[PDB]
């Protein structure tokens, strides 16, 4: 009934979305060839949210892939579950932006963003009732940040009464791939604060720490991090696709998590995440999930919540459980660590339960928290931006193309006022 | 199910270790033959 | 995505002979040029059925080396029209090779590469090989890059030049040629990668432990570096970069483009048996002055930006940890402006081994490209000895007889002085 | 047979895995749970009934012990579950070297590059190429929007 | 209903705890694979005091191991019952303090103590109502003593309303391993008098004496001494794990044995302990168990009770016994040796009986007597401490790390006032 | 747990040759470099099926280095570990410290930096050198000082070989010993001396070897080092690592000088007759006849002692034996520390080596203590050093190397200050 399209920008977005589509296809019991092979009938009623009937059990994902380098498309298609995507949705340029926000927002955008706009429009009015849009992209790259952001702006100016999820990975000094990370990140966050309704802040350093400590992985390739993020997106939207004792769609979460329009940046965590050896000694109960949930090291962001306060929090649950245990556990976690929770908002936690757990686990949980501790990462990005901007390092590659300096001033001022109000509400 | 999947995992890892050890043992042999060929070429040079 | 490579001068086409040989053995293409009974598309354009021609031209003035390559093993490989050849050598004269012979030879190369690019569809850019010490690689090469810039401009041009070593030198008038070449290389080439000769000599004497090394090993290593930096374009990896990334990620200012290149691990056949290969020790090995492709001292300089090209079986977590550990160490220091002076990249396929070479097969290798201010000392050192001879008007009579004057010499000298001032101010 | 022989090869080498003993413990706990369901919530009755069930089976003729119980354990696991490059790169003989031979006395330096016979072990172990067939099948990048809107109104009522 | 957590420090503490867990698992009929194989249902109702339900009848000990050398972990895993511990509780450093109290209390503790408090909070919040905490270590080593001392301080400042048992092996000049024994012992006992609720004094010299005389062994390896200590620690907490005709929990014994808050050091004796040859010629009756209890050679400390006065005493009895026999025997042993008992406290013994004897023995008993005879060993170690500190021997290692002389002066002053009050109450 | 060994001097390389062959023999590693977790403290698992020692042999005369390069263990060591010079220091401390050292020490330091980079849990370093020679004295001090500059807090064990009083092979060795001690005072952390004539007496009396060569000496030195490091290598009933010697055997910051002992040194024939227990070997580890240093502990007072036990050893009887030793009045301790002992028990017995002269013994004891006999040894060396320096003999070589007389006087005064320290500690 409710419809969610998927948009993937850049190499990171394309790979993460490919893993996400693999996970959701497995969850609905459809084989990589594209035909239903599941057992439970419950999987059938809620696949119109992500798939379409083509020909006798043939399902095509409601996804749009956009990029500039054919290597990403070749990697997406070569792997398993790569033959399910419709080729018409492979909107695709040829030149390459290459870690340049100005290129991907002004040069290659003017000729490729119209085409992806037409594709996403054809995909949007094809269905009945739009619930929202789901966009996955990076923030350090060029074709993922700039083009994705301009797509966000165009879609928001087109469909303003339709929500929007954007999972964006952010740069860190510990995990720093490109050199222009602050220059792209500041403009991206400056444009996203007015356009995107809410985002899930992600970063590679926290994922590396999680897969080192909790998972105890020896060679955690990108596949494992993409698997964790795909599990995150599967958990966040599980309520639409399965019945539960207390349903909560994206709109319910957004209204229960956002107290003010600019306070829409969240940090996400997943549980359980147990090592291969300790899985046998573990217990499966709601208090264990809650304790592994509120752990500082379990968050998928490089922002310690112990350095700030929680404004609003949300937990999404899957599996056969008792509601009373959930409610009393949330009450206990609010009463014990009372300092970490904001004072002028009682019941800082919204809880929900779903009746269908993912296969391989009896009981799962997804945590989304809106704390003010995220301001430290914004300060960390802005100080690097100012340090590189004081002597105009790497500047003319943007200005020499059409970009201008007062927009950099606007972006840094927007970041400064956002972190100032974050500190205000602390 | 979880234990079976884990067991298959270390089985595959051990298979990879064995094949890599075999390849490492294989890669050694080529140098000596080239050495003798080079000595033969130098001997031809000095004789001429 | 395709890129064409041109080779100018005596050294450029030798480097190309090494490079194309490595490429052919890497893609499994026989020396004749046909498939024995898809990544090659960026270098080889498939002609007819089961036949490939490289996207390259070899141009030079003296025909001896050119027709020696013509009569070599790879006769059927290179297209006959591609191997451009002149009539008289410039004879280590920048003025001669830039104005006398260049006028009637650059047009043929220009309208040859024009149709070569017309054959292309996804042209990423260009990359040039030349030696600034000589005259052919300096004069007509600089003219050709100037005409390419006024022809395309926006398209990348990678300059892998060979400067004369401070103490090791084969020519005498080579400071003049280097200065005159740089006078246009500063404002014509987009990204340039620096390579000395004595540095490679020390690398092969110490690490590779060949006591009698010739130009063949040097060209083999240069080809290995080019293959390592291009395998991302040729082959897919977990995180690939194209030729455009060096335009932005490595250049801090429009006139500061001189990269320091290095490669690791430079190891012989027997040493690989003893040591263990992992990402941390090879990442460390890419930073000592003993593994630099340019004879200089990074200790006296500060790094503006760094790039890391990785090949083989390397996961991102451990290379990220190695980068973090390098950043924590205070032996090397970065510039006050850029805190994140790194640019990493991973490709799955390990570098290939050339039959008959001394480089052992390596599971994983690193190609490091950075930018420091030691080149600020290199240019000053070159300019001092340039002024030494120029003060007495030595060898100037040849150039003035060719047709030039003191004006271009003085303007190039003051341009180098201005470049020195830019380097010293950007260092602060 | 293949699984049994691989299994026996491992046990002789003391190769039993960590996941293996965890599986064995899990199977033992499952048997204990089944015995509890048989005899009620009391675990004492469960372990008892397990012991009399084990002792009730009549022994069969054997020549040795270790192999007997090893085969029994393997077959129990068997009932539980199942546990145990282009042609040019695979072969070098397909390509022809056909080099340009040169006079032994007169040898130029540039001739070294293309004169050496490759071997099987000189070839790479894996050739992870990229198939651009799907990208080539795509038309020119110059796309266009040419359509007439015919979307039916589906107001949320 | 009442739960006890276990904390072990250093090589000696880890091996003692390993033997303790082995003997407790054997007593409760738990196999080294964590499954139940016992015979009586009575072994199931009181295992929540030391175990947790993991997955369908899988039991994990409620223990946290902490130390600084990998050899300890390898030794724990090599032996039987070493695979029942949850690997998450294997908190572990990397460098090692190495017989340096200052190192293990200031340098290594500073970065490892956060993790051990995190894991102990994880373990404590798992159960409902804590009964007490148990720590096993020694006062001679540097790693175990300092880290356990600071951990006890952190627990006391975190949980001050819960009981605490600490077992410490204090060195003697006769059996003296390390040169820095007085320096570690003085500081550990200085911190223990204000933090630990009560302490259980153990000594290797007395263990050697009892295994030479009573057991008549020729090669008394550390296994035998650890087995004796493990039997003692099993006997002290037997009341919680099994019903009896006269119950006595840890809090009851602590309140009935400690007359003043600084008087919390006890000597240990256990019966029966006889040679295998002499076991055939011996009977099982309560007067004989009593005479083997009150023998001065049966105490496990280098402190002769006949050299001082008994302040309080306690006897823990296991097995279906006669209460009249018990209290008449205690009355007779008080009436006969009236000189050894304190004057201003009548009836200086607290007695208890349990109906479940240890496996293999029809009758057992444990003795915990608080007398003033222990002050002689305090002087015995403080005279060595003063002799070493008079000319500042082995001091620059402690001083060079950051701690100074006023700590030594405070520790020695506490020792002198403690021994003076022991003499005052004698 | 990782520790590396570096060998400076002609004697150091031979000592390393004995030690590493012993290590490979006990770990079952064939000389080619592969076996047919305990080895992790000495060997690095390189690639697959290859172990490389964590060691470097550095010297100036290449004869011994090339002899090792052409010996049986050609493929055991990584080739570029073996740093070799081009000209010897020729028993000249000034030459080995300022002439040749300034050009050869940097490469060794750049190597050990990478060696420690390969390590992750580095316990510390240990050095082997003979103070009599030039290379072992001159560049060794520079290497140690820049080691302390680079690391400082990591343990550096100095196993030196001091020249015998009446037995000597060189002439100007007092100068080298004095100038080496001047830096060894404040550079190394724990220092252990082992004289050569004492080993000669041990082998003459116990091993009854009438014509022994350096091979047996280095073999028993390797046995002592292996007994010392066995606790790190293998777990025991009572483990003791290398950090303990810092905090348990050094009473003063400037007094770090250990006397070593080993027991039982028993020949194969005598092994079949003498019954091995703990009491007799504990007694045997205290007489001067079982010392590797020619000194009389009776004239001195033991500040502290350390004991290493390997094999079939239980704590009860070793505690009984140490109690009996403490009750005995034939040996006196310092008035400061009453508990002047340190015991350690390891399960693995010492192994035998083919071609060696030791038997298969169930248990062994290695004793390390500290007395004032070091005070009389240093004084005895200083008298003959002053005899040398009174007439300015051989000083012209050092002067022409580039040195002067100031450092000689300051080293003599430092020795006098050390003698004052020993005599005031003995009070
Ligand atoms: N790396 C490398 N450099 C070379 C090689 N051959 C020559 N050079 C360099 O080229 C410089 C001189 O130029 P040449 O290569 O002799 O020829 P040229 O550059 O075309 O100049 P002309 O002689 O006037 O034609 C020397 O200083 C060398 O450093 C080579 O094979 N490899
Ligand atoms: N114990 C023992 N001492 C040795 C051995 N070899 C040499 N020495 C001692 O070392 C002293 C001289 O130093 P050497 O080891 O011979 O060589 P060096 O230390 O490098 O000094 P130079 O010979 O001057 O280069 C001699 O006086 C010997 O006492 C040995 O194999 N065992
Ligand atoms: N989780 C995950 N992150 C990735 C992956 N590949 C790249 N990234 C992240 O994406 C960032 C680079 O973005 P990039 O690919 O250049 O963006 P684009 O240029 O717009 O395509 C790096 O900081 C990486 O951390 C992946 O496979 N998985
Ligand atoms: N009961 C018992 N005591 C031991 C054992 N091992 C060592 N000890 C005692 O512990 C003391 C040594 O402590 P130490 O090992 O330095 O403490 P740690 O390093 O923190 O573990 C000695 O005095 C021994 O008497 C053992 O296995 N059992
Ligand atoms: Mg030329
Ligand atoms: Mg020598």
């Amino acid at each position: 009934m409710r419809e969610i399209v998927h948009i993937q920008g850049g190499q990171c977005g394309n790979q993460i979305g490919a893993k996400f589509w693999e996970v959701v296809s497995d969850e609905h019991g459809i084989d990589p060839t594209g035909t239903y092979h599941g057992d439970s009938d419950l999987q059938l009623e809620r696949i119109n949210v992500y798939f379409n009937e083509a020909t006798g059990g043939r399902y095509v994902p409601r996804a749009i892939l956009m990029d500039l380098e054919p290597g990403t498309m070749d990697s997406v298609r070569s792997g398993p579950y790569g033959q399910i995507f419709r080729p018409d949705n492979f909107v695709f340029g040829q030149t390459g932006a290459g870690n340049n926000w100005a290129k991907g927002h002004y040069t290659e955008g003017a000729e490729l963003i119209d085409s992806v706009l037409d594709v996403v429009r054809k995909e949007a009015e094809s269905c009945d009732c739009l619930q929202g849009f789901q966009v996955c992209h990076s923030l350090g790259g060029g074709t993922g940040s700039g083009m994705g952001t301009l797509l966000i702006s165009k879609i928001r100016e087109e469909y303003p009464d339709r929500m929007m999820l954007t999972f964006s990975v952010v740069p860190s000094p510990k995990v720093s791939d490109t050199v222009v990370e602050p220059y792209n990140a500041t403009l991206s966050v400056h444009q996203l604060v007015e356009n995107a309704d809410e985002c899930m802040v992600l970063d590679n350093e926290a994922l590396y720490d999680i897969c080192f400590r909790t998972l105890k992985l020896t060679t955690p390739t990108f596949g494992d991090l993409n698997h964790l993020i795909s599990a995150v997106m599967s958990g966040i939207t599980c309520c639409l696709r399965f019945p539960g004792q207390l349903n909560a769609d994206l709109r319910k979460l957004a209204v229960n998590l956002i107290p003010f329009p600019r306070l829409h940046f969240f940090m996400v965590g997943f549980t359980p995440l147990t090592s291969r050896g300790s899985q046998q000694y573990r217990a499966l109960t709601v208090p264990e999930l809650t304790q592994q949930m509120w752990d500082a090291k379990n968050m998928m962001c490089a922002a310690d919540p112990r350095h700030g306060r929680y404004l609003t929090a949300s937990a999404l649950f899957r599996g056969r459980m008792s509601t009373k245990e959930v409610d009393e556990q949330m009450l206990n976690v609010q009463n014990k660590n009372s300092s970490y929770f904001v004072e002028w908002i009682p019941n800082n936690v919204k809880s929900s339960v779903c009746d269908i757990p993912p296969k391989g686990l009896k009981m799962s949980a997804t945590f989304i928290g809106n704390s003010t501790a995220i301001q430290e990462m914004f300060k960390r990005v802005s100080e690097q931006f100012t340090a590189m901007f004081r002597r105009k390092a790497f500047l003319h590659w943007y200005t020499g193309e059409g970009m201008d300096e007062m927009e950099f001033t606007e972006a840094e001022s927007n970041m400064n006022d956002l972190v100032s109000e974050y500190q205000q509400y602390q | 199910e979880a234990l079976s999947k884990e067991a298959a995992d270390e089985a595959a890892e051990l298979a990879f270790r064995e094949r890599r050890r075999e390849e490492m043992r294989r890669y050694r042999e080529q140098l000596a033959l080239m050495m003798e060929k080079e000595r033969e070429e130098t001997a031809e040079r000095d004789a001429l | 995505r395709e890129v064409i490579s041109i080779h100018i001068g005596q050294a450029g086409i030798q480097v190309g002979n090494a490079c194309w040989e490595l490429y052919c053995l890497e893609h499994g293409i026989q020396p004749d040029g046909q498939m024995p009974s898809d990544a090659f598309n960026t270098f080889f354009s498939e002609t007819g059925a089961g036949k490939h021609v490289p996207r390259c031209i070899f141009l030079d003035l003296e025909p001896t080396v050119v027709d020696e390559v013509r009569t070599g093993t790879y006769r059927q490989l290179f297209h006959p029209e591609q191997l451009i050849s002149g009539k008289e050598d410039a004879a280590n004269n920048f003025a001669r090779g830039h104005y006398t012979i260049g006028k009637e030879i650059v047009d043929l190369a220009l309208d040859r590469i024009r149709k070569l690019a017309d054959n292309c569809t996804g042209l990423q850019g260009f990359l040039v090989f030349n030696a600034v010490g000589g005259g052919t690689g300096s004069g007509l090469g600089s003219l050709l890059l100037e005409r390419l810039s006024v022809d395309y401009g926006k398209k990348s041009k990678l300059g892998f030049t060979v400067y004369p070593s401070p103490q090791v030198s084969t020519a005498v008038v080579e400071p003049y040629n280097s200065v005159l070449s740089t006078h246009s290389l500063l404002e014509h080439t987009d990204v340039a990668v620096m390579l000395d000769n004595e540095a490679i000599y020390d690398i092969c004497r110490r690490s590779l432990d060949i006591e009698r090394p010739t130009y063949t090993n040097l060209n083999r290593l240069i080809a290995q570096v080019i293959s390592s930096l291009t395998a991302s374009l040729r082959f897919d990896g977990a995180l690939n970069v194209d030729i455009t990334e060096f335009q932005t990620n490595l250049v801090p200012y429009p006139r500061i483009h001189f990269m320091l290149s290095s490669y690791a691990p430079i190891i012989s056949a027997e040493k690989a048996y003893h040591e263990q290969l992992s990402v941390a020790e090879i990442t460390n090995a890419a930073f000592e002055p003993a593994s630099m492709m340019v004879k200089c001292d990074p200790r006296h300089g500060k790094y503006m930006a760094c790039c890391l090209m990785y090949r083989g079986d390397v996961v991102p977590k451990d290379v990220n940890a190695s980068v973090a550990t390098i950043k924590t160490k205070r032996t090397i220091q970065f510039v006050d402006w850029c805190p994140t002076g790194f640019k990493c990249g991973i490709n799955y396929q390990p570098p290939t081994v050339v039959p008959g070479g001394d480089l052992a097969k390596v599971q994983r290798a690193v190609c490091m490209i950075s930018n420091s201010t030691a080149i600020g000392e290199i240019f000053s050192r070159l300019d001092h000895k340039f002024d030494l001879m120029y003060a007495k008007r030595a060898f100037v009579h040849w150039y003035v007889g060719e047709g030039m004057e003191e004006g271009e010499f003085s303007e190039a000298r003051e341009d180098l002085a201005a470049l020195e001032k830019d380097f010293e101010e950007v260092g602060a | 047979a293949s699984n049994f022989f691989a299994y026996y090869a491992t046990e002789k080498a003391g190769g039993k895995g960590e996941a293996a003993k965890a599986l064995d413990a899990a199977r033992r706990l499952a048997q204990l749970n089944e015995a509890r369901t048989m005899a009620g919530g009391s675990l004492a009755g469960a372990v008892k009934l397990v012991r009399e069930v084990e002792s009730a089976r009549p022994p069969e003729p054997c020549v040795d012990a270790a192999q007997r119980k090893l085969y029994n354990a393997f077959f129990q696991s068997w009932l539980a579950g199942d546990r145990h490059l282009p042609l040019r790169f695979a072969d070098v003989t397909t390509r022809k070297h056909n080099p340009k031979q040169q006079h032994p006395v007169y040898q130029t330096s540039n001739s070294i590059y293309g004169a050496k016979a490759p071997s099987q072990l000189d070839m790479p172990l894996s050739y992870s190429s990229s198939s651009q067939a799907f990208t080539r099948a795509f038309p020119v990048t110059a796309a266009k929007n040419s359509c007439m809107v015919t979307s039916v109104t589906r107001s949320n009522v």
